[PDB]
C-alpha cells in the first residue's frame, strides 16, 4: 500500500516538461529524437537526452510497512538542444532565462518535484551548407538537471521473533558458572507489576498565609 | 515457561506465610502499618520478617507476603521457664486485643491461658503445654508474640509444594524466597523450586546437628549439600521465633551485584551472636552453615557460602548479568519495532547486538569493578561478544525465526576475607652479591 | 509518495524582511561556526570532563555579482550602522532539501572589490549570533 | 577457503543503536588519533626511559550527502545535547576485511554547509572516547 | 588437502554473477562477447569483459600443510555493458540500482565471497543508423568490480633440520677460544630434567581469627 | 578510558548562581567568572630545637573574592551606589552566596572592599570587584555521597 514513484515515471515525465517549456517560451515547435518522421516546416527544436550520470551511494533508505526497502539515488541528466531555422540562437537563449522567471516555472516544476534545474552550457550558432546552395542557421546547447530516482527491493528477511544468549562467568572459587539469557517479541520483563506507589499530587485548597511555618 | 523478572523485581523479597487477612495470593507493602492495617498482629511472623527486613542497611523498598490457607495456629510454652508477666497480642477481624498472664510453671501457665475466652467468635484450648487457638468460618484470627518466653507456631492444610505455582502465576515479580515451614520437606521443596525457576532460597534453622561434630550427621544443610543445591542457609537460635531471613535479607537487598561485594562482615541488625565453641564453629563451617559471630564488641557475618560450596555473591552476579541483559535486549527490540524498522535476520544489522550488550549490562560492571580486566600467562581478561553470520544461520532457524549461539564471557572480581602475618621480634639484627639477575 | 530533488533555485536568503537576489555561480552561500561544542579536559591518570560551550557566534558568506542591485543596499546599511549604532538585522535562509537557519546578523567585513574585463564578484561577511541548524525542510525527519 | 575481496557495502557505521546511510562518493569514513603512544625522554649521555601514554581519545570523519536523512538526525542530536547536558552515544564500525571499532562517542564540531548547482557534502566530525583498532574481521588473524 | 579457488575459478564465476543480476532485475535477455550468434530479438544486453588491472604486491601468504605458499593478489575488473533496444538508458540504470539493495545483492554476492562491486561510469545514450533507414537506440557503461586471486607455489625448500655455528672469543690472555654450538629438531636443551621444587598451594582448612598475628 | 568519566553531565558554566544581597549577579568577563582564595593558612606551626612539634588553630578565615563584569554591565551600577551608600551612612555588610552546580558552594556575608580600575579604550573592558568575604569555608553541599 506505501506506493512510490519508480524511476521510469519520473525519467519520462522529466523530457515532457522540457518540452512544455521550450514550446511556452520560444513559440517554435518540438521535437524528439525518440523517432524519426519527415522534417517539419518552420522553425522548430530538437530535444534529445544525451547523457546519464549516476551518483554513487544511496542517501535514503525508506522501509515499507511490511519491512521492503525502497531506496533513493541521486543523478543527473543532460539534454541536448538544437534549433534549426529562424534565430536559434535567440530561441535557446530564451529557454535560459525561462528558468530565472518565478511564475513560469511553477507550472512545471512545482515544489516537490522529483527533478531540477541545475546549469547551461555555452551556446554555440552553426552554418551549415544544404544542395551546395545555402547555408541554414542552427545552434546546439546543453542542459542539465538534477533527479533522484527511487526503487523496490525484490523481498525481505525474516524477523527476530526468539533471542538465546550463553554466559559464561569465570571465577576462582570453582568451575565457571553457565547461565542463559532469553527474548520473546510479547514477554515484558516484568509481566505487568503496577510498580511502586506514584508520589500523589496534593489537592487544591484555600491558604490563609503566604508562607507558614509548623513545628 | 519462566518468564523474565525486571529491576524492581530484582529486589523485591517473598515471604510464605499462613493467614487469612486478604483475599489475594499475593500482595505488596512498603511499611509494616499496611500490614497492620490489612489486620496482622503485631509480633506475628510476617510482621517480624518485614520489620527485620526493612531495619537493614541495604534494605529493599518493597516487601512481597505470600498466602497459604491458615487452619490453627498455637501457642506452646513447652520446654519454657517463664518468671515474667506474659503476654499475647490478639487481632480480632480489625478488633485488636491484649492478654496477660502472671508469673509458677509452664503448665501452670498454659492453663491459666485459658481466660482468652471472654469477647469471643474465636476459641482458645489448652492441653498442659500450649495452648490451640482456632477461629471460625467468618472470623479472623492473628496471634502475635509478646514479652512472654514462648515461640507461635501455625499449621495449614496445604504443601508448599503446591502453593508456589499458584503464587509463581498470581504474580512473578520478585527474587527472594523465604518461608514460615520449617519442615525438612517444606524445605527441600522450596529449594527444588527456587533452583528451577532462577530464585535465590533463603533459610534459618535452630537444629543442633549443625553443631553436631563432622563425623557425620543428618541435617537439612547436609541433605542441601548431598544434593548440590544453592540455597543459603544459616543457623541461628531464635530463627524459629523472629524469621531472621529477614534481617539476613535486609543486609543484601539494595547492593548491586555490579561493585562484586561480597558479604562476609556485614552486620545484620536483629541477629543474635553464635554462642558454641570454636569446635562447634569449626563443625559448622563443614556444613555451610554460615554463623552470626560477635566479635569485638560489635556482629558480624561469616562467609555467605551456598549449600554447594560455592559463594553466594558469585550466583547473584550471574543472575544480575542474565536478568540485566534480558532486559537491555527486549527495550531495544521494542524501540525498534516501534517505528516500522525492526531488526531483520541480516548481515547488515545482526552487530549491532554487541554495542547494545555492552552498553548496559557490562560496562556497568567494569566501570563498577565487578569485573576484572586487563591482561594475565597469554590470556587477557578483557569480556567479548561472539555473534553468528546469516550463512552459519540453519535453514530450520531461520524459517523458525530465532537466533541461537550468541555467546558471552567474563571474568569475576572477588574480593578478600583473611589475612595472615608472620611478626617477629628481635633484641637485635644480624651474602652481598649486587649483581642483576 | 515523491521524494524531492535538490533545487537550487529554492534556497532562499532574507535579510531585513527582504530576498536576496543576484548570486554568482556555484556556491551561493556558506554558512561555518566558529567553535567547538565541547572542550575535553584529560587528566594525568585518564579521569575526562566535559565544559558545553556558550559561544554560538557563526560566519555566513554571500556571493553576489558586482552588478547586483544588493551592493548598494549592504553598501548603504553598512554605513548607516557605523554611525547609529545599530548593527543588527534579522537574517532568515532555507533549504530546498536541507538544513535551514533563522536568527539575528550583522555585516562583519567589507568585502573585496576588483574590476577587470569580466564582472567579477564581491563576497560579504555575514556574522550570524547563533548557528544552529535546523531539520525543518528534511522530507521525513 | 575462498579469500575475501573488499568489500565497500559492508562497512557499516551503527551510531546510538541505528545504522548510518547516504554517504558521498570516494572515503566514507576516516579515522584518526589525536596523540602519540609513547613519549621518549633521551639524557645527555644517551640513557632511554619510556612513559605510556593514558589519553586514547580519537576523532572519526562522516562523509554525507547534504540531502541525507541523517543530517537531520545529527542536527537535532547535536543541539539537544547543548541543552540537556548529556552528550554521549554509542559508536561502532565494521570492516569487510580490515580494522574495527567499538567505543563510545560524541558530535564534536558542526561541519560547512555550502549551497551551488549541485549536492554537496558535509563532514561531521565525531569524538571517539577510546580509539584502538580490532582484528575481529580480519580473516585469519 | 589444503585446498582452496584459484584464479580461474573466481574470474569465471564473477561473469555468471553479473549476468543473473541483470536478468534479475531488467526483464532484458543477456548475452556475452565470447561467441557469436544471430543477433536475438527483442531488447537484449551484451556484456564484455573489457579490461583487468593488478595490484603490485600480495597482501596475504597461506602457507600449506607441508609448506607449500599459496599468494594472494588484489585486483580491479571492468565490465562492459551494451543495451540494444527498447529503453536502454532505463534498462542500465535499474542496473546500477540493484547493487544499492540489500536483499537482491545478497543473492549473488554473499559476505565472503571472492569478488565485490566498486563503482560506475556515466551511462551514455546512444542512436546508430541501421540500413540507412531507422535510428537504433543503444547505451553503455563500464561496471568495476574487486577481486581477489589465489595461486599455489611449484615446491618448497627443504627445512633446517641440523645447525652449526663457530665460536671465537678473541682475549688478550692467550690465543682465540674456538668453540661450536649446535642445534637438533627433538634435542631439548634441558633433556627432560624436573627442574626447581615448585611452590605448593597450602590446602583450604577453615580459620577462626579474621587476621591473626604469631610470633 | 570511558570507565574513569569524572563527570556523566557536561559541566555547563551557567548554572553557577551568584546572589549579592537578594539579587541575582549578571553581566560577566570573557574567561573567569568568580575567584575564591582564603588569606591566613589553617594553622601554624612551632617547631623547637630537639624536633618537638606544637600546632595552632587559626582565628581568622576572612577571604576575597574578585567578581569579573564588563564594563558596560548594568551590575557596575548597583556596586558604585553601594559603595557610597557605606562610605557615609556606616552600613557596609551584605549577604553572599554562590551555587556550586558541580563544585563547593559557599554562602557568607561580604563587603565591597575597593574599587576596579576603570579603562576606555577601542574594545568593551572589564572589572574586577572585591568582594571581602566574612568567613570563606567551602561547602561541599551540593555534592551526593559525601558520607
Amino acid at each position: 500500500p506505501l506506493d512510490f514513484t519508480n524511476s521510469d515515471v519520473v525519467m519520462g515525465a522529466l523530457t515532457k516538461a522540457v518540452g512544455r517549456l521550450c514550446l511556452d517560451v520560444t513559440g517554435y515547435d518540438v521535437v524528439e529524437a525518440d523517432e524519426t518522421i519527415p522534417k517539419p516546416e518552420g522553425p522548430y527544436i530538437l530535444v534529445d537526452l544525451s547523457l546519464l550520470t549516476p551518483l554513487d551511494w544511496a542517501t535514503n533508505e525508506v522501509v515499507d510497512e511490511d519491512g521492503v526497502v525502497h531506496t533513493a539515488h541521486n543523478y543527473t541528466a543532460s539534454y541536448t538542444l538544437t534549433a534549426y531555422r529562424g534565430k536559434p540562437h535567440w530561441a535557446l537563449s530564451r529557454v535560459h532565462q525561462a528558468f530565472g522567471l518565478p511564475f513560469l516555472r511553477e507550472k512545471y516544476f512545482p515544489t516537490g518535484s522529483p527533478y531540477a534545474y541545475s546549469s547551461t552550457s555555452n551556446i554555440a550558432r552553426m552554418r551549415v551548407p544544404l544542395n551546395q546552395q545555402m547555408f541554414e542557421n542552427r545552434a546546439r546547447t546543453i542542459v542539465t538537471f538534477n533527479a533522484t530516482f527511487v526503487e523496490k527491493d525484490l523481498g525481505t528477511f525474516e524477523d527476530i521473533e526468539h533471542i538465546i544468549i550463553g554466559i559464561d562467568v569465570d571465577n576462582p572459587s570453582g568451575p565457571p558458572i553457565g547461565i542463559g539469557a532469553d527474548y520473546d517479541k510479547g514477554v515484558k520483563p516484568g509481566g505487568d507489576d503496577p510498580g511502586l506507589p506514584p508520589k500523589p499530587n496534593p489537592p487544591i485548597v484555600y491558604h490563609d498565609a503566604i508562607a507558614q511555618v509548623c513545628m | 515457561g519462566t518468564q523474565p523478572i525486571d529491576t524492581v523485581g530484582f529486589e523485591t523479597p517473598m515471604f510464605l506465610a499462613m493467614h487469612g487477612n486478604f483475599p489475594e495470593r499475593i500482595r505488596f507493602y512498603v511499611s509494616t502499618a499496611g500490614m497492620v492495617a490489612d489486620g496482622f498482629a503485631v509480633g506475628s511472623p510476617a510482621y517480624q520478617f518485614a520489620t527485620n527486613a526493612f531495619a537493614g542497611n541495604f534494605a529493599p523498598q518493597r516487601v512481597a507476603i505470600g498466602r497459604m490457607s491458615i487452619d490453627s495456629s498455637k501457642v506452646d510454652f513447652t520446654g519454657t521457664t517463664n518468671t515474667e508477666q506474659v503476654v499475647v497480642n490478639i487481632t480480632l477481624n480489625k478488633v485488636v486485643k491484649a492478654v496477660k498472664i502472671n508469673v509458677n510453671t509452664p503448665a501452670q501457665i498454659a492453663t491459666a491461658l485459658a481466660d482468652a475466652v471472654t469477647a469471643d467468635k474465636a476459641t482458645a484450648v489448652a492441653t498442659g503445654t500450649y495452648v490451640t487457638v482456632t477461629a471460625v468460618s467468618p472470623n479472623v484470627v492473628s496471634v502475635g508474640k509478646g514479652a512472654g518466653v514462648y515461640k507461635i507456631v501455625n499449621e495449614s492444610s496445604e504443601t508448599v509444594a503446591t502453593v508456589l505455582p499458584s503464587v509463581i502465576a498470581e504474580n512473578h515479580n520478585w527474587y527472594f524466597l523465604a518461608t514460615e515451614a520449617r519442615s525438612d520437606a517444606d524445605i527441600v521443596a522450596a529449594a527444588e523450586f527456587a533452583k528451577a525457576n532462577y530464585k535465590l532460597h533463603i533459610y534459618n534453622s535452630t537444629d543442633v546437628d549443625a553443631y553436631a561434630p563432622e563425623n557425620s550427621a543428618a541435617s537439612v544443610f547436609d541433605t542441601l549439600k548431598s544434593l548440590s543445591y544453592d540455597s543459603l542457609g544459616t543457623s541461628d537460635a531464635g530463627a524459629d521465633v523472629d524469621f531472621t531471613e529477614g534481617s539476613v535479607i535486609g543486609a543484601m537487598a539494595a547492593n548491586d551485584p555490579s561493585y562484586g561485594d561480597s558479604l562476609h562482615l556485614k552486620t545484620m541488625p536483629g541477629m543474635v551472636p553464635f554462642a558454641g565453641s570454636d569446635t562447634q564453629r569449626s563443625n559448622a563451617w563443614s556444613r555451610n552453615a554460615n554463623i552470626y559471630r560477635g566479635l569485638y564488641g560489635g556482629g558480624s557475618y561469616i562467609e555467605g557460602k551456598t549449600s554447594s560450596g560455592q559463594y553466594v555473591d558469585v550466583i547473584r552476579f550471574s543472575h544480575w548479568v542474565k536478568f540485566r541483559m534480558e532486559e537491555s535486549v527486549f527495550a531495544y527490540m521494542k524501540r525498534r519495532s516501534d517505528m516500522g524498522l525492526s531488526m531483520k535476520m541480516s548481515d547488515e544489522d545482526l552487530p549491532v547486538l554487541k554495542s547494545v550488550l555492552m552498553n548496559n549490562p557490562i560496562n556497568i560492571g567494569i566501570r563498577n569493578g565487578g569485573i576484572l580486566t586487563g591482561y594475565d600467562n597469554k590470556v587477557s581478561y578483557d569480556p567479548t561478544i561472539i555473534i553468528p553470520k546469516r550463512a552459519n544461520i540453519p535453514t530450520n532457524d531461520l524459517a523458525a525465526r530465532i537466533l541461537r549461539d550468541v555467546k558471552v564471557e567474563l571474568v569475576y572480581n572477588n574480593s578478600l576475607h583473611y589475612v595472615k602475618i608472620r611478626a617477629s621480634v628481635v633484641l637485635d639484627r644480624p651474602s652481598t652479591n649486587a649483581q642483576t639477575p | 509518495l515523491t521524494l524531492q530533488a535538490y533545487d537550487p533555485a529554492k534556497v532562499l536568503v532574507f535579510i531585513g524582511g527582504q530576498r536576496v537576489s543576484g548570486f554568482a555561480a556555484d556556491t551561493k552561500i556558506v554558512i561555518t561556526r566558529n567553535n567547538d561544542n565541547i572542550s575535553v579536559h584529560a587528566g594525568v591518570d585518564g579521569e575526562i570532563s566535559n565544559a558545553l560551550s556558550r559561544d554560538n557566534t557563526g560566519v555566513m558568506t554571500l556571493s553576489l555579482q558586482n552588478t547586483a542591485k544588493w551592493n548598494g543596499y549592504l553598501a548603504q546599511w553598512q554605513r548607516q550602522a557605523n554611525v547609529t549604532g545599530l548593527i543588527y538585522l534579522p537574517v532568515q535562509v532555507e533549504g530546498s532539501q536541507g538544513l535551514s537557519l533563522n536568527t539575528i546578523g550583522w555585516i562583519q567585513k567589507q568585502p573585496d572589490l576588483s574590476y577587470g574585463t569580466e564582472v567579477g564578484q564581491m563576497d560579504w561577511e555575514i556574522g550570524v549570533l547563533d548557528a544552529w541548524l535546523s531539520p525543518d525542510q528534511i522530507q521525513g525527519i
